[PDB]
């Protein structure tokens, strides 16, 4: 749960 | 600018290795604990066999360069691919790292880890990354979760799924959009999708901070939606309790915005090995002077690091 959406 | 990659990719038979146990399972398939027995070589090599279920051609396509990358690297502190097996479901065979993930190990053994080991682990990762830099390679996913424990005294870098090679003219790698480990990334990596060897130094800094806090979550409890604003405002990860200012001074330098102001991996090797010779002086742990850390047949077994082709 530490892979995130990059804007 | 580059030299030919004459690395050898070994194709293995399914009848060449024995599957003892299942380490873990997922939608990505199941990892097997097993022994690799080269046909008529009288050797048994403890292996980790990771091979997948519902394959999409996208999935297959570069589970394969991870294999391409791992087959090209050769260092005492880097996981080397032993070979692959082209079954109905493609087989990838790597060296068995019994004690598993380093992040889980420091969480599990936080009571019996001394300053000597922590400083050693920092040196070995620094050495591994330095080898990767020599190979003109950028890992792009360096974290405590991606350092594996062969023995408590021997760790290797892994997870090359995001790794990229750099051209001779190239100095920076410009990536494309996707889900990324924000809280390990450099500022330029978060903002401009720009990666470099120095961006790994940042990620290397966070990895150390994880170890010194025995597996704490970096920037825990704060949303990743703007870690990058905070990094701009000047804030960094706090100083771990066991860390002298010396050690923490080193972490901070890795988190400099000017990537050129960050330490090279070859220098991190020097400094940590400098501190590794007098551990007590640089890491204050209680009961430090009293701590000690250390499956199927076993007559012909050889470790993969001793089996050369």
């Amino acid at each position: 749960t530490h892979y995130y959406l990059l804007p | 600018g580059e030299a030919p990659n004459q690395a050898l990719l070994r194709i293995l038979k399914e009848t060449e290795f024995k599957k003892i146990k299942v380490l873990g399972s997922g939608a990505f398939g199941t990892v097997y604990k097993g022994l690799w027995i080269p046909e008529g070589e009288k050797v048994k090599i403890p292996v980790a066999i990771k091979e997948l279920r519902a394959t999409s051609p996208k999935a297959n396509k570069e589970i394969l360069d991870e294999a391409y990358v791992m087959a090209s690297v050769d260092n005492p502190h880097v996981c080397r691919l032993l070979g692959i097996c082209l079954t109905s479901t493609v087989q990838l065979i790597t060296q068995l790292m019994p004690f598993g993930c380093l992040l889980d190990y420091v969480r599990e053994h936080k009571d019996n880890i001394g300053s000597q080991y922590l400083l050693n682990w920092c040196v070995q990762i620094a050495k591994g990354m330095n080898y990767l830099e020599d190979r003109r390679l950028v890992h792009r996913d360096l974290a405590a979760r991606n350092v594996l424990v062969k023995t408590p005294q021997h760790v290797k870098i892994t997870d090359f799924g995001r790794a990229k090679l750099l051209g001779a003219e190239e100095k920076e790698y410009h990536a494309e959009g996707g889900k990324v480990p924000i809280k390990w990334m450099a500022l330029e990596s978060i903002l401009h999708r720009i990666y470099t060897h120095q961006s790994d130094v940042w990620s290397y800094g966070v990895t150390v901070w994880e170890l010194m806090t025995f597996g704490s979550k970096p920037y825990d409890g704060i949303p990743a939606s703007e870690i990058s604003s905070i990094l701009e405002k000047g804030e960094r990860l706090p100083q771990p309790p066991i860390c002298t200012i010396d050690v923490y001074m080193i972490m901070v330098k890795c988190w400099m915005i000017d990537a050129d102001s960050r330490p090279k991996f070859r220098e991190l090797i020097i400094e940590f090995s400098k501190m590794a010779r007098d551990p007590q002086r640089y890491l204050v742990i209680q009961g430090d002077e009293r701590m000690h850390l250390p499956d199927e047949d076993m007559d012909d077994v050889v470790d993969a690091d001793e089996y050369l082709i």
